[PDB]
C-alpha cells in the first residue's frame, strides 16, 4: 500500500503547528482550493485582422477548460520563461474534474467597439493540438454577453458546468474516444468584435490577454501522481 | 482537495543500491532535507521526479513542519544489516565534504537493524533558526538557497548476506510531508509540466 | 460564493448640489486627520453670536 | 539617619548576585535600564529537537571585557563595542583557549541554534576622588545597519534607554537585555541561509560622557570589567563539534 | 539609566491638556500610528522606453518597504528641497517593523494601456544600493492586478506580510547576512503596461507616482533614538 | 501460534529503546545480566559544588567499538577490552576530533568529577546461516587486578553474570552496568591524588566461546558494533577545559 507506515522512529518532539500561516500572516492556506480562486494568466493573443471581417465575425476562438491551455511560447517571454503557473500544476495531480471556471478577459486600451462573448456547449475539443487560441459568426442561443468598450473595457464571466458526464478529463488529452471529445472543455468561448473594417486596423498587433480561476464550483476527483518537471533555474539566459 | 491531503502521500524517489562489500562507513545517501529532493531522469532541458510534498511545497515560498522519509529495504530475512539514519541541522556546502558515521552520531540520529522486519519510516525533524524555509529554487532568478539541514545514510554493520542469496540489496526511498507539514505563502511556482517541453532562446545575433 | 444577482442602475452626475445648505449629508475630502473630527469651541471660544 | 559608625568591617553592606557558583559583589546600587520585557520560551515553533536548558551551567557569570581607561580619552569617545554573544566566544578565542575549556560555553560547541536572554554587568573601581562617567548603552543589530557610523555617540545612545557610570561614587550599571531579533533564534556557526553576522545580537557599547578630571597627583588608570550571565537560554539543534569554525576576531 | 528622574523642581501649575487637539481642533494626535496613515510621496519616476519593450515585460519595478526608499534627488524638487517626509522620519526612532502597507499608485493622463502590478515575496534586497525605484516579465503565481487606465489612472493597493520573520529591519540595510536580506522589503512590487511600442513612444517622459501609507498592521518594535538632522531652512537658495 | 504471513514489511515487531535524539532499534529481544543493584546518587557526601544533572545531552547512545569477527579468531580469543567510561572518550579520541565535538562528553571537559550507572548494547549482524556465540562480560577495576592476566578467559567470566550472543539467531546483549567502585567518584582528569587508571572502572570485554562455523560457500565477515548510553551520570567540579589532558591511547 502506498499510504502506509511500518514503523515510526520519530526523534521529535510535536512542533506547534501554525495553523498554516493563520498564526502568522492571518491567512490559511491548507485549502488548495482556495488558492485555486487566485487568477492566473490563460493565453495572451495578438490581433491580427486576416479579412476585412463583417460584423458578426469572431475575432478569435478558444476552448474554456481549467487544464491550461497548449502552452503556446519572437516568443512570449512568460510562457518561454515562466511556464506553466499554478493551476495545470496542480491540475496535473488529478485525472478529472467537475466546476465551473472563472474568465475577467481584458481588453487592451485604443479598441473602442463593442465586445460580444460566447459560450458554446456544443462545440468538443479534438486533440490537445487546435486546443488553443485561433484567429479565425455572432450566434443566437447560444449563452452571450456584450462588454462596453467605452465604459469598462474588461469582462468577467462566470462560465458554468454543461457537459452530459459525471466529471470531465484533467490531464492532456489525446482524443482516443470520439465522444470523448465532448467531455473536456467545459464548452467554447469566443470573442468577437462590432469593429467595422476601417476601425480596426488600428487595432491589429494589440494584446488581448485571458485571465482565468475556478470560483468555487470545481471539486477535483481521484488522485494521480504528478508528470515529470522541469526546474525553471535550469533554463538558459539570454546570452548578450 | 487539501495540501496535507498531497503531503501524506508517499512518492518513491530515490533507488540506493547496497552491496555486500560496502564497508562501515560508506555513504549512501547525503541527499537533502528539504522536500526538494533531486531525482533525475536521464532534451536540451532535463526532467526531474519529485515527491508530491515537493511539487506542493514548490507551489509555495515557504514550508516548514516534519519530513517523514520512509526507507523500505527490501530484503529476505536471511539478510542481516544495520544502518544509520542520520539528521545534521545546519550543514552549508564547504560542510558538504568532511562527513561520516563517526561525525554523524554526534547529532541525531537512529540506528536500524535489517532483520525480519524490514521497512521504517524516520521521521526527519524540522530544525532551523527560522519559523519558516524558503524555497530552495525560487523562479528563474539565480539568486533565492540550499537547504536547512541534512539527511545522512551510512552503513553502520555491512551486509552479512548467506551464500543462498544476493551480494546486492535495493534500497527504496520514499518521501512524505510530515503530520507538522505545513506551507503558507503562494508564490510563482518553481516546476512546469512536461506536456510541452519545448523552449525558446532569445540570443540577439 | 459567486455574486451573481444582477446589480444596480444608475445615473453619475459629477457634482454634488451647490443651493441645498440644510438637513442633507454631504460627503467630501476632509484634509483633517479625524474622522469624526470636528473643529470645536473651548469654554471661552464658544462664539456669543 | 546620620549616624556613620565605622568598625573593623567597614560601613556598608555587601550586597550579593548569587547564582551558580561564581558570586559576584558590588559595594553600589546598581542602575539598570530594561530595554524590552520579558520574552517567550520560543521552543514549540521552530524546534521539534531536544530544546535542553543549561541554567546550572550556563548561567554562571563571567567576564568578558576588562579594559584600561584614564584621562587621555577624550569626550565623545568609544572604550568597547561588544557584541554580547559573540563577545562571551571572542574573549574566549582570545583568551589563548578553545570554546570546551570553558563550562558556559560547550552548549554553543555542541548545539547548533542558540536563543536566550543576557545578564551583563559593567563594573567600574573608580577611586572616589575621580570624576567621571561612562554609559552603557545596548543597540539590536548593530552590525545590521550602516548608518550606525552616523550615530555612534552619547547623543544618539542616550535617548534610547542607557545606563550611567558615575566614576565619582563608583556605581555599577547592571543591565538586563532580553533576547529579541527578527528570527527568534541565533545560530553558532555557519548555516546555510546565513554566514556572515553569526550569533549577532547588537552593539553593547561603553561610551564616555565624562572624563576622568582629577588633580595633578591625581589617579590616572581606571579599570572597567565586564561580566555576563546568560540565563534563559535554550539550546537547540545538536550537531557534531567539529562543525563549530572560530569566531572572528 | 534614561528616563529616571531625581529631583523634581516644579514651579508650575498644572496645566489643563487638550487632549492633544482632541478639545480645539476636534480631533486626537497621539497616537503617531493614526498619522502614520495619512499618505506620503514614495518615489516618483520619468518613464523610459529603452527597447521595443513586449507586453510582458515590466515597466519598472521597486522593493516595497517603509522604510522610504534610497532618497532620488534636473533634479526633483521635492527630494531636492523637501528631504525625506514623515515616515522615514518616524521610521529612523525604530529598529525594527512588523506590519502592512498601502500603496495607491497614481499614473499620468496620456497614458491608456492596461496596467498590472505585482507583488514578489521571493525578492530579496541587496545592500541600500539598488532599492531604488528601477527602469527594466509578467508572472503567474505572483499576486497580481491589473487596474484599466480608461476607467480610472489610478490603483491601490493592500500589499501584506509576507515574511518568514519576526519582524523586519526599519533602519537603512547595509546587506551584512546574506540571508537578512530577505527580511527587510514586504516583498516587490512591478508595474507593467499592455501598451504596444508604438503607442509607449507617446508615454515617454510621463511621470508615475507612487504614494504610501502603513494601514493599521503595522507594528513597529524596539525603540532607537535618532540620527543626526539635518534643518532644512538651512538649504541654499536657488541664486537667480 | 503458527501462522506466519510475511508482507512487504516482513515479519517481526521493530522494537525501539528511544532516548534522547539517538534511537536504536533491535530485531530480536535482548539477554541482559544485570550486575548489581540500582546506586544512590551520592551527591549530598562529597561535593557541596553545582551537581548538576545532564539526562538531555549524556544519556544519548553512542557507538564506541565496532569491529569485524571472521571465523579466523579461535576458541578463547578477546575481541575488545573496552574500558568504559575511558572507552567513551577513546573511541573520541582515536577517531581524529576532541571532546568538545560530542554532546555526549563535553560535561567530561569542563567538570572534573564523574559519577553515573551506564547502559551497553552488544549488536551483532550475523547472518542467520553463521553459528557463533560471542560473550559479553562486565568486570569492576580490571586494571586494579595483576592476577586477570590468569582469568582473562572465558571460564573465567562465565561464572560471575554475564550476557551472551549468540550469532545464529543474532541475538543482541543489552548490559545494564550500575556505577560501583571503591571511590564513589570516578575523576576524568589529573587529580592530585590518583593520575594513573584515569577514569577506569574495569572491564568489558567480548570473548569468544563458539567460533563462526560456516561452509565453504559462508559468509566470512560478522560485524560487532558497541554503543553506550550513560543515563544516571553526575557531573561536579566544574573547572577549565585547559586542564582536561588526552586520554591513553
Ligand atoms: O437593482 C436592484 C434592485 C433591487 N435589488 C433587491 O431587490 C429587493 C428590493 O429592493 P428595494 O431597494 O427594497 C432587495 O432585496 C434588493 O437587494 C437589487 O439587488 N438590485
Amino acid at each position: 500500500e502506498e499510504s502506509r507506515n511500518t514503523t515510526v522512529l520519530d526523534t521529535t518532539t510535536t512542533l506547534q503547528s501554525s495553523g498554516f500561516g493563520r498564526a502568522f500572516f492571518g491567512e490559511a492556506f491548507n485549502d488548495l482550493k482556495t488558492l485555486m480562486r487566485r487568477y492566473q494568466l490563460y493565453g495572451q493573443l495578438l490581433l491580427s485582422v486576416t479579412t476585412d471581417k463583417d460584423i458578426d465575425h469572431c475575432m478569435f476562438t478558444f476552448p474554456c477548460l481549467p487544464q491550461g491551455l497548449a502552452l503556446d511560447i519572437s516568443p512570449h517571454e512568460i510562457f518561454n520563461r515562466c511556464r506553466d503557473g499554478i493551476i495545470p500544476l496542480i491540475a496535473s495531480g488529478y485525472r478529472f474534474y467537475r466546476g465551473d471556471l472563472r474568465y475577467k478577459i481584458v481588453f487592451p486600451s485604443n479598441v473602442n467597439s463593442n465586445i460580444w462573448v460566447q459560450h458554446r456547449p456544443d462545440r468538443r475539443l479534438e486533440g490537445w493540438s487546435a486546443a488553443k487560441i485561433v484567429n479565425c459568426v455572432y450566434n443566437h442561443g447560444y449563452a452571450s454577453h456584450i462588454q462596453i468598450t467605452r465604459v469598462n473595457n474588461v469582462i468577467e464571466l462566470e462560465v458554468p458546468f454543461y457537459n452530459a458526464t459525471c466529471y470531465n478529463y484533467l490531464q492532456a488529452f489525446n482524443a482516443s474516444s470520439a465522444a470523448s471529445s465532448y467531455a473536456v472543455s467545459l464548452g467554447e468561448i469566443s470573442v468577437g468584435f462590432q469593429a467595422t473594417s476601417d476601425d480596426i486596423a488600428s487595432i491589429v498587433n494589440k494584446p488581448v490577454t485571458i485571465y482565468y480561476s475556478i470560483g468555487d464550483g470545481m471539486q477535483f476527483s481521484q488522485w494521480v501522481g504528478y508528470q515529470p518537471m522541469m526546474i525553471l533555474d535550469q533554463l538558459p539566459a539570454p546570452v548578450v | 482537495m487539501t495540501v496535507s491531503s498531497i503531503a501524506s502521500r508517499y512518492g518513491l524517489i530515490r533507488r540506493v543500491q547496497w552491496k555486500k562489500d560496502h564497508a562501515k562507513g560508506s555513504l549512501l545517501l547525503q541527499l537533502d532535507a528539504d522536500p526538494f529532493v533531486e531525482q533525475r531522469i536521464e532534451n536540451p532541458i532535463s526532467l526531474y521526479w519529485f515527491a508530491p510534498v515537493g511539487v506542493v511545497s514548490s507551489m509555495f515560498m515557504q514550508w516548514r513542519g516534519s519530513l517523514e522519509y520512509r526507507f523500505d529495504i527490501i530484503a529476505s530475512q536471511f539478510h542481516t544489516g544495520r544502518l544509520i539514519v542520520g539528521y545534521v541541522p545546519g550543514l552549508t556546502a564547504s560542510l558538504q565534504l568532511q562527513m561520516d558515521y563517526m561525525k554523524l552520531k554526534s547529532s541525531s540520529y537512529v540506528v536500524f537493524d535489517l532483520q525480519e522486519s524490514n521497512s521504517f519510516t524516520f521521521e526527519v525533524p524540522y530544525v532551523s533558526y527560522r519559523p519558516w524555509w524558503v524555497r530552495k529554487y525560487g523562479g528563474n532568478y539565480l539568486p533565492s538557497t540550499d537547504a536547512p539541514s541534512t539527511l545522512f545514510m551510512y552503513v553502520q554493520v555491512p551486509l552479512i548476506p548467506m551464500e543462498a542469496v544476493s551480494d546486492t540489496i535495493d534500497i527504496n526511498v520514499y518521501v512524505r510531508g510530515g503530520s507538522s507539514f505545513e506551507v503558507c505563502v503562494p508564490v510563482q511556482p518553481s516546476l512546469g509540466l512536461n506536456w510541452n517541453t519545448d523552449f525558446i532562446l532569445r540570443n540577439d545575433e | 460564493p459567486s455574486y451573481q444577482q444582477s446589480p444596480r442602475h444608475f445615473v453619475p452626475t459629477g457634482m454634488h448640489s451647490l443651493a441645498l445648505g440644510t438637513n442633507l449629508v454631504e460627503p467630501l475630502h476632509a484634509l483633517r486627520l479625524d474622522a469624526a473630527g470636528t473643529t470645536q469651541h473651548p469654554v471661552g471660544c464658544a462664539p456669543d453670536e | 539617619m546620620d549616624n556613620p559608625n565605622p568598625g573593623p568591617d567597614g560601613e556598608g553592606e555587601v550586597e550579593l548576585e548569587k547564582d551558580s557558583n561564581v558570586v559576584l559583589t558590588t559595594q553600589r546600587d546598581p542602575s539598570t535600564s530594561i530595554p524590552a520585557p520579558v520574552s517567550v520560551k520560543w521552543s514549540r515553533w521552530t524546534s521539534n529537537d531536544v530544546v535542553d536548558d543549561y541554567a546550572t551551567i550556563t548561567s554562571r557569570w563571567y567576564q568578558i571585557a576588562e579594559f584600561v581607561w584614564s584621562k587621555d580619552d577624550p569626550f565623545d569617545k568609544e572604550l568597547a563595542r561588544l557584541i554580547l554573544p559573540r563577545a562571551l566566544l571572542s574573549s574566549i578565542e582570545a583568551n589563548s583557549d578553545a570554546i570546551c575549556d570553558v563550562p558556559n560555553t560547550i552548549p554553543f560547541k555542541v548545539h547548533a541554534y542558540w536563543r536566550g536572554d543576557m545578564e551583563v554587568r559593567v563594573q567600574i573601581n573608580s577611586n572616589k576622588f575621580q570624576v567621571g562617567q561612562l554609559q552603557a548603552t545596548w543597540y539590536y543589530s548593530d552590525h545590521e545597519n550602516l548608518n550606525i557610523s552616523s550615530k555612534r555617540s552619547v547623543y544618539g545612545f542616550s535617548q534610547m534607554d542607557h545606563a550611567l557610570i558615575s566614576a565619582s561614587a563608583s556605581n555599577e550599571a547592571k543591565l538586563v537585555i532580553p533576547f529579541k531579533h527578527v528570527y527568534p533564534f541565533l545560530p553558532t556557526r555557519i548555516v546555510p541561509d546565513w554566514t556572515t553576522g553569526i550569533l549577532d545580537m547588537g552593539a553593547l557599547n561603553i561610551r564616555v560622557i565624562a572624563p576622568l578630571r582629577m588633580s595633578a597627583t591625581g589617579p590616572t588608570t581606571c579599570n572597567v570589567v565586564v561580566f555576563i550571565k546568560l540565563n534563559n537560554s535554550e539550546f537547540t539543534g545538536t550537531s557534531s563539534g567539529k562543525f563549530y569554525a572560530s569566531q572572528i576576531r
